[PDB]
């Protein structure tokens, strides 16, 4: 934090601005522990998270999680990136808590991230957690690095989306995933 | 009959004024040159002069009337007169 | 229930509260008789609720009874859960009465539940009660455990989803009732 | 912890349940850290809160601060009512930080509470903070133990709301503050 | 912008990142041109920007200008928020290009702000430029310091209003700037 | 004419000050310095200055007229004088 | 239109195009024809266009005409801007036809116009028609010199009001204007 | 430009207007310039403006960036269109950057254009770029040619739909891009 | 009716149809059984509809009957236009009934009609027939003799509106109605 | 004109009205002249209209122009039915113009019609012009003569739909016409 | 001069009061304590004091003017005070 703490202090003299008002006194030290929060995923693994709460029961239908909020931060522009995180699967013998599932994107989203690799790490998670029969993500995201900046299109929003296992074999699985997270 | 009681709305530059209900004096809305009429929904009756509200204070004092107070009231004016 | 009454009061004197004002004197006595509200759905049975109304008619098209609401309560957490369900049948010569089919709901939903077992629990005992052609069923629910406490996600919504019968092996039978209830 | 940990042993003994089985098994011991979460409130205070943020600055005109989302426990039956809350305040040389006026919130709905109660408690916090020329306060809220059970309204919202200081005595400045939080 | 780019530099390496691998590379000098970007409103001056562009004609009517969009960057943890500025003055015998009222904002929204002090700002640049009868300024804005990090309410929306001139004094000239721009 | 009734907007420490209408006095409006107009959808014609209502009640004092009352109707201020 | 046949044609040739391609031949004496008809009201006169249609009633109540629809063009940028024109008049024993309201409309939007003259010239040849009590003009419009090109506020949208005779001197005639149509 | 501005001169005489009035002075040097600005396109190379931002990445899954705005100037009229265009691709082991896929609709979209013949330009830069498994591209847009003028149809809006590679040859990867831009 | 059955006949022979063909044998006896339908109101009279059904009863408070559906024939052009009506009365100890409100339209709006005229005669009828204290009534329409023909802006609507008795002479009970009909 | 006007006068008789008074006095002359813009597409011919606009470019890919206002006169009841077109089709090496395609519509609409076969002849129409590999026509509309008089069903709204060529023969070219029209 | 207008906003319980605009009395303004200011979009200066506005009335006696009528328009409440 203190490498940090002195590394916003030479943006804030590099921008013109001056360190020695009011507003701009703690911002190194308010600023560098938010830059430790939006990148605190790296300390996280998927063994500690899960906690044991992997529940044994017979129900192999479909099992939908909509909705999920995440907020990350690109590594080209190091400007932030929100979204919603859609998260589907079909559970073989073994149901994995809804905490759970939303806290596996907490891990990988806290991270600097590209979209088309945020992903793809979700859904790898979930398999190497669980072995179920298929698995479907999609995430939808706004990038301020489109908006605010260069090209200004303050509508436009990326859809990723990566299906494993029978998502991918089978087309009438991934029809009714896209039809209730609707 | 000492009191009376005239108003104005939106503004006081032009007419019509009120001068008078059901009860008033037939003789004194005649000098005045007031109308009678009954809008609709309404369930009484009401004298009305063309003349911008100055003018009528000026025909009221030669009759003998003073104005005691005057108020605003909503986007109305009211004048209070006493002989 | 007295026993319930005095095992609030051990609740409200561990959190640091006094049991000895207004608010909190028939505190004991009216939750204790919310938590028998919230799991009543013991001491009910399939065939004291379905009446005799079966009904004997010759329509073998689809009947989907949409929008019902349930309000059932979580067994990790004991926090509740709500949301809706989606019912849709096939009958076989023997049509259900409207009311049976959310009454049915309410016997399920009334218990400490997991909402992959409640959802399974529904359609087996739409199976057993008629013997129909094909059942499917979709619930939608909001976890308090997600959105108060916890990972706070308060947008997220877990759906599930069971198809028995013909809305399993036929595929243009569950691509009507996911446009129906919509 | 340990005398919550025991006291929701004896409810789950007390409606007919098996605390065994495998869903009931760390169901003492996680909702009893549940219900400490819940009402957390009580150790905190507002001036470790408030972290010396109140900035000087001639801005006298009007901060409104909308949808703010709480989450609170019921007094009466112990059962959870969610909302919104909309705060807005008139600075008098003094403005409070955005976050501050949020995490307020979270001092006073995280506590057994009366939404009556708990609509005045944040106004009157406030007041002695800042000092400002004057408060208002909006609280809407859904009461489970009126949807769930009881009466059974599942739409039914009540709306409280707290004027102090000249949104009191001045009717042309509680006119916009109803205005802009739409 | 090379004291910059070594500026991101430190904070790459301070993260536990690698900046050798093929994302980071261009790190430090794409990010650095973006945060000059976000900040260059200080070089820009009122009398630059009108460019002689105030029309004389006898219209003394209300006039709006609603939904301009801005985005600006936080001074307390560097971190962004963005919004919709809604405007409206009364022109006496001078009015103002629509172009230009929107031209006045990226110059005070492109810099390190504050909400309250941005509010003012504009309003008192169009009160300098055209000396007209009133001014009125409201900006709505989500602050990702309250949304991402801290509190995590992401629903909330600060909404602040400057009112000068006419709108201050007469409140049936502020009721139908409240009107229009809904 | 002994009555006459001036009226300001928004402010009293600021002008226009109305101070007459159609059939108003030509040489008191002369002495009070008025100028006439008729705003659009208007119809009626109506006497302004530009001076304070503090102003305009100090120059009326000096030609004899007494303030009766004083009302506040709408946004609008109105006096009332008498001679 | 010979004259702005070639006068097209210049500027085809300025661009870089080729104007012997098939899409660019009859480009010169299409476009031409159709600056005719964007600038077609100055031929046109308000006796001409009223055809003794106004109407001798007793009705002395509000009669509002929203959402017309014009379609400028600007005479800065020679850019279109479209809109809504909202109109609203107290009859004062003599109606107007509910299309000449809107053949009005056409006469001066079909100019080379700036949206406050094009507000103000609607409510003053209303006035100077019918001798009402009172006119209101709501114009709202999307500036493509906005959109398009410079400042690139894609949203933004500038509303224009002009109120003649008693929408001005009363309040309580303006408020019910301002509300219906919505 | 002098060229151009010697050419919106001979337009503003040849409509009956006055071009030496305060609103026709500066009108044919700030409309040639914008002229300029929607023909721009065309000194604007593909290599140029890709950047070298082409990333090797094995991620094979579908990538849609939706709600990209364009503005074009039709070549018929020389009257604009405006609309949304939706593009989504397949990458083969190099996936593009999401800025530059609007940065080639930039190129294509300001010149004088047809939405046939646009729609395909896009989808053919985005193969010739990247070598990708499949390109989808649909373009809706309101033409002011058939709302100002003509026909006088202010709710008409064509879409054009282009699809290459396995978008055209795989029926269920066409009905995938068609519900996510939803 | 034989007499209106010759008389679309001869339209039909002057338009260029052929009367011959088997779609326009019944018309001649089908259209003008429906013009006997549309002005079937000049038969009826107030004293025949209320049916004695005006109830005594102490409640002096307001009354709202909204979105009532007209369809009227316009008696210019001799084309339908259609829209709502929204009535509202303050009772003197006499109440009428809901339905005999909304058959008193039936009455008026089932005639050649002028908007102006239709919304004066309806709160006319309302003020003999009750001797309320006051009466408002509002009439939305769209004129297809603006929409279809003429001018054809497709989107316009006027709005009329009669205020009798204390809705003329009270702002605050104007103000009401004008708001529960939202 | 004159046997039409002569025309109208005997339904004015004949109906208990008075032809002598201001409002019918120019009614048969002004709603005969709208009779004969409602039916003047019996003069108006294809070739004509087209007017040498079909382009010759190889984009084989599907254009779809939706919202097209039409506004027909029923031929049983002479009473008007409203609505919407849509109309999607394939070129093959000939596009046609866009305003061509809304002049169609306008040629069969402003005819004595009848749904089924008004969206039959829009479909022949274009397949005649073109020749190419697929038209589709959609058709909705709302007829007076069901919501006026008759079953007074007001939210009724028939919907016709004719596919030609290559939407009649392949299944997944009308499931996408379906889809982009939404 | 003596015709004099003070007002008052939201309570009369609490300043401050208005005293005078631009062309007011340079020595009664330093008698009361006033102090001089412009608010931001307003085009003219006005005097105020920041003393409830019973505590002006009794100052303003002792001077030798007469409370002649009282009014209350908007917000506002205004006196009146005549030498
Ligand atoms: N599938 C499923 N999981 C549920 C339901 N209700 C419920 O609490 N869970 C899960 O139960 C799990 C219990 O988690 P745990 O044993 O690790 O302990 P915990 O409460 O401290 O975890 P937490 O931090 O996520 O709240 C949670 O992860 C939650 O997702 C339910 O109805 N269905
Ligand atoms: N399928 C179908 N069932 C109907 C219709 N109308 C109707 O009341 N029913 C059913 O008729 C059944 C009659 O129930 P019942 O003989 O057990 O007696 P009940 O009314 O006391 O039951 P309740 O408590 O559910 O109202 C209800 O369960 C209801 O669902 C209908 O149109 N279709
Ligand atoms: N009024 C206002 N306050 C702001 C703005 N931006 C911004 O960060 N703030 C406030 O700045 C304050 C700085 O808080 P702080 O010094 O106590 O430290 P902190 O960041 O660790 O607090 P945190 O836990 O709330 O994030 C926050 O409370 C936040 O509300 C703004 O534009 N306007
Ligand atoms: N009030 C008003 N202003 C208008 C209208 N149309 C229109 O272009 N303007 C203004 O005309 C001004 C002309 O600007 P300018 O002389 O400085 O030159 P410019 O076009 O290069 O400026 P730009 O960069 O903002 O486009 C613009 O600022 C724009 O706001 C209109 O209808 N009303
Ligand atoms: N106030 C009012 N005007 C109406 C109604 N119905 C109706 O057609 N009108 C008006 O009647 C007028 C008759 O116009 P007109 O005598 O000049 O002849 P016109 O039909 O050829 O005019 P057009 O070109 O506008 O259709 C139209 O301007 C139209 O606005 C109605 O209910 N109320
Ligand atoms: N696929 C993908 N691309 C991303 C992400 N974040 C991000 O900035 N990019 C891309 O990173 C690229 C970096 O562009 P660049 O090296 O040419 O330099 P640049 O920033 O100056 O380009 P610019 O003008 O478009 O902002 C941008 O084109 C942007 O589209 C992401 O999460 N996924
Ligand atoms: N104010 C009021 N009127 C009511 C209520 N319920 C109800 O039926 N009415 C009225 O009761 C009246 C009874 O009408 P009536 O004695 O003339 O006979 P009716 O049913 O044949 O008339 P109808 O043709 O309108 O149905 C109706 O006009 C209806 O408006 C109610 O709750 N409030
Ligand atoms: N497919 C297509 N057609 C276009 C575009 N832009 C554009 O103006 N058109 C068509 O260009 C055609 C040119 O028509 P035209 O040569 O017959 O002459 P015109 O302008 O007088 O016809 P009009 O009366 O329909 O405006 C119009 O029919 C219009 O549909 C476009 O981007 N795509
Ligand atoms: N209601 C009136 C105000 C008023 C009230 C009482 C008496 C006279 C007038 C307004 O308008
Ligand atoms: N209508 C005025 C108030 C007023 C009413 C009557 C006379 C004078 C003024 C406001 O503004
Ligand atoms: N603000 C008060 C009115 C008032 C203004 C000033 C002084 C006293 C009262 C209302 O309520
Ligand atoms: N506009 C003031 C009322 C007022 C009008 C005129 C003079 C003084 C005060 C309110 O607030
Ligand atoms: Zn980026
Ligand atoms: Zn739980
Ligand atoms: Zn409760
Ligand atoms: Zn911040
Ligand atoms: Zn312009
Ligand atoms: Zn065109
Ligand atoms: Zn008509
Ligand atoms: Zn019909």
């Amino acid at each position: 934090l203190p490498n940090l703490a002195a590394a916003y202090s030479s943006i804030l003299s590099s921008l013109g601005e001056n360190p020695q008002r009011q507003g701009l006194l703690k911002t190194p030290w308010r600023a560098a522990s938010a830059m430790q929060f939006f990148t605190k995923g790296y300390q996280e693994t998927i063994s500690d998270v899960l906690n044991d709460a992997i529940f044994d029961e017979d129900h192999d239908e479909m099992v939908i999680v909509k909705d999920i909020d995440m907020f990350s931060m690109c590594e080209h522009h190091l400007v932030p990136f929100v979204g919603k995180v859609h998260i589907g699967y079909l559970p073989n013998k073994q149901v994995l808590g809804l905490s759970k599932l939303a806290r596996i994107v907490e891990i990988y989203s806290r991270r600097l991230q590209v979209q088309e690799r945020l992903t793809k790490q979700i859904a790898v998670a979930i398999t190497e957690a669980l072995r179920p029969a298929g698995v479907g993500v999609v995430v939808e995201a706004t990038h301020m690095c489109m908006v605010m900046r260069g090209v200004q299109k303050m509508n436009s929003k990326t859809v990723t989306s990566t299906m494993l296992g029978v998502f991918r074999e089978d087309p009438k699985t991934r029809e009714e995933f896209l039809t209730l997270i609707r | 009959m000492p009191y009376l009681l005239i108003s104005t709305q939106i503004r006081m530059e032009v007419g019509p004024t009120m001068v008078g209900d059901e009860q008033s004096d037939p003789e004194l809305m005649q000098h005045l040159g007031a109308s009678k009429r009954r809008a609709l929904g309404n369930n009484f009756y009401e004298y009305y002069v063309d003349d911008p509200p100055r003018i009528v204070l000026d025909k009221l004092e030669r009759r003998g009337f003073r104005v005691l107070s005057m108020t605003g009231v909503g986007q109305t004016l009211v004048w209070c007169l006493h002989k």
